[PDB]
């Protein structure tokens, strides 16, 4: 039959802000004291990380950025890139 | 010396044949509003904890 | 004189769908520390109208 | 020996030495990354470099 | 469209194990049955399964499409 | 001989209500690393009765 207790809630939503009623607002990261006073970006990683915990990232334009290193290895090089020009002295 | 502005120096010691030495210069902001000077003279400046 | 010879086989494990860059540097003029690599790349190919 | 130019934070000096070859090419002899302004080389041979 | 309990970037990057399906559009295998849930030879299509380890790829002669980077020692060394 | 002469202008931007200290050191006897500056200062002038 009747459907009582509508309990309009237009007032309650504004209590947290009005700009949030049209925009979810961007999330912000936390500040680590150990990382001096630098502010972490949520959409750029200049430092080159380690390929393990960090998920395979995604790029969307420009941004000279680092990477996730998969294999680092140091050995002894060859004397000569190619061809017959192989002088040493 | 305290008051509102102060300066101090120590005698430079070098010479011993013509050379060229570096000079690091840095500005530091400590606090806000009218502060007081160091408890003692120029000694209060601690470089590498000395 | 002739010394040991070495037969080497490279990696056959191709990377299916991940962008990768392999860099080899003599690393003589670099310092005892590591070297940071940055790459000024473009974006990802998207499906556009 | 040289002087220290305008600098931010801190600097090091990287110096390399090359030797002109007989045909006209170049040969690199060593390299050094240092902090002191003055450097010294010892036991050099051949001619121009 | 509800997005409860989901994470955006859905890759594990690397492990000792593969991280895809079997006979999908990324594994790219279409041959006869050779292996099962474990590392046991078989020749029936009903029990075709891949352990998603290196041994499975060696069995199926398809290693270039393996989704596990063989680092291991980057975490140790 | 005469060499290049340089006309230099200092900072005209003064700091209105911030305490500051400027320190210049030859930085030769120090190590290649940076130097930490700690200052032993008093407190702030308050509106005491
Ligand atoms: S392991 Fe090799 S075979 Fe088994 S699924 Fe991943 S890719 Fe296809």
């Amino acid at each position: 039959g009747m459907t009582g207790i509508l309990f309009s809630l237009g007032a309650s939503m504004v209590l947290g802000g009005v700009a949030q009623m049209l925009a979810p607002k961007a999330r912000t990261p936390r500040i680590q004291t150990t990382d001096n006073g630098k502010q972490n970006t949520y959409f750029s990683s200049l430092d080159n990380m380690v390929a393990q915990g960090n998920v395979l990232p995604v790029l969307y334009g420009e941004m000279r950025v680092g990477s996730r290193v998969v294999s680092q290895e140091i050995s002894t090089a060859d004397e000569g890139d190619g061809g017959q020009v192989v002088v040493i002295g | 010396m305290g008051k509102g502005s102060s300066k101090g120096h120590t005698p430079r010691e070098a010479k011993d044949n013509l050379k060229s030495t570096q000079l690091l210069s840095v500005i530091d902001a400590i606090s806000e509003g009218p502060i007081e000077g160091p408890v003692d003279g120029l000694k209060s400046v601690l470089l590498n904890s000395t | 004189l002739w010394s040991s010879y070495t037969e080497i086989i490279d990696v056959k494990q191709c990377y299916p769908n991940t962008a990768l860059v392999g860099v080899q540097v003599d690393s003589e003029q670099f310092g005892s520390q590591q070297v940071s690599r940055n790459y000024h790349l473009r974006g990802r190919i998207l499906q556009v109208p | 020996r040289w002087d220290t130019p305008k600098v931010v934070k801190g600097v090091s000096f990287l110096l390399r030495l090359t030797v002109t070859a007989d045909d006209g090419s170049e040969r690199l002899v060593s390299t050094a990354r240092t902090t002191e302004t003055t450097y010294r080389f010892t036991q050099l041979a051949l001619g121009n470099y | 469209t509800e997005t409860d309990g989901a994470v955006f970037p859905g890759r594990i990057m690397l492990a000792n194990t593969c991280t895809w399906t079997y006979r999908g559009d990324e594994c790219g295998y279409s041959g006869p049955a050779v292996a099962d849930e474990y590392d046991q030879p078989t020749s029936d299509i009903t029990k075709d399964k891949c352990s998603k380890c290196l041994s499975g790829c060696k069995f199926r002669n398809n290693v270039g499409n393996f989704g596990g980077f063989l680092s291991i020692n980057k975490l140790s060394q």
